[PDB]
């Protein structure tokens, strides 16, 4: 499957900080 | 829009620095300037943090969603110059983006000929959908309106990007990766991600080709196509500005020197020829694979 904007945002792998908070 | 009002938005004039004759074109309303600031930014896919719009619109992520919505609605090209924000931030890849455009024109029975040229080129390159494939899918859509299980575009469109051409010198960037996301990864795929997370962005030649194409298919990476000021680019020949900057060039010259001659701003020209290279319309000269560093899968 491809990533989807509908996907639930979980934890970031290896604590890499988001573009958004 | 007034070319002059736009001039001032582009060069990031706050309201107070604005000529009262341009202030006159806005009914002397600041809030109308702000309205046209968001408008012009959205229309020109401006990066939020480098631009006047960060002062008007307060939520960055909402600025980008509105940006992408507008871009999709007007069938524009994916904002590859914002791929870090779109992919890492909104979790929307080139593929995802064009899927939405395809869904829009299919589910609303518009013609593939309503798609602008580069947009359609990018749909072909990412979805494998040219005019013919689109005619075929559209018919399948209308044909299945007779069968018990109707189909809409989502039913027909691909669910992963077709294989795309990838130059070895394209740069691989880590998307937004969750733990459940990796839970679907292979270990060579994890090897790549952790490489990118540790060493930073990675030349694509430096990685396993099949891991690059599979991460790319999962949407776990996005591709930067570097264009520098010293870059020289060649064009084989076969809004409208992009198709116009495109015909207008070759000149066996620098990109910065291409910007000057073209008298269009340079940052906007670096982005455009990055896009032309990515899509196969332009060919970045001087690229040189060092086979001692090229990962063997290439």
């Amino acid at each position: 499957r491809h990533v989807s904007s509908s996907d639930r945002v979980g934890k970031p792998y290896r604590g890499v900080k988001p573009v958004f908070s | 829009m007034n070319i002059d009002v736009e001039f001032h938005i582009r060069h990031n004039y706050p309201w107070n620095k604005l000529p009262a004759n341009v202030r006159q074109s806005l009914g002397n309303s600041q809030r109308e300037y702000e309205k046209q600031v968001v408008l012009y930014s959205i229309r020109n896919q401006l990066r939020y943090r480098n631009n006047l719009v960060k002062h008007v619109k307060k939520d960055e992520r909402r600025y980008y969603e509105e940006l992408l919505k507008y871009s999709r609605d007007h069938l524009m090209l994916y904002p590859y110059h914002l791929s870090d924000i779109m992919v890492k931030g909104l979790r929307i890849t080139p593929f995802s983006y064009y899927t939405g455009i395809m869904e829009d024109i299919m589910n609303s029975e518009k013609s593939y000929d309503s798609l602008p040229n580069f947009t359609a080129a990018d749909c072909l390159r990412l979805l494998g959908i040219g005019r013919n494939q689109y005619i075929d899918l559209m018919n399948q859509c209308r044909s299945s309106k007779k069968f018990f299980r109707r189909k809409t575009a989502r039913d027909l469109l691909p669910i992963k990007p077709v294989e795309i051409a990838i130059e070895a010198w394209w740069v691989v960037q880590a998307g937004y990766i969750t733990e459940d996301d990796i839970k679907i990864c292979t270990l060579p795929e994890k090897c790549a991600v952790d490489k990118i997370i540790d060493s930073g962005p990675q030349l694509s030649g430096s990685l396993d080709y099949n891991v690059v194409h599979s991460l790319y298919n999962k949407g776990f990476i996005y591709l930067d196509v570097p264009i520098s000021d010293d870059s020289c680019i060649a064009v084989p020949p076969l809004e409208t500005l992009l198709y116009k900057i495109f015909v207008s060039i070759d000149e066996h010259t620098n990109v910065a020197e291409l910007a000057n001659v073209l008298e269009i701003d340079l940052s906007l020209v670096k982005n455009a020829v990055s896009m032309y290279c990515r899509l196969g319309f332009a060919h970045k000269k001087g690229q040189v694979i060092n086979l001692d560093q090229l990962h063997s899968s290439w």
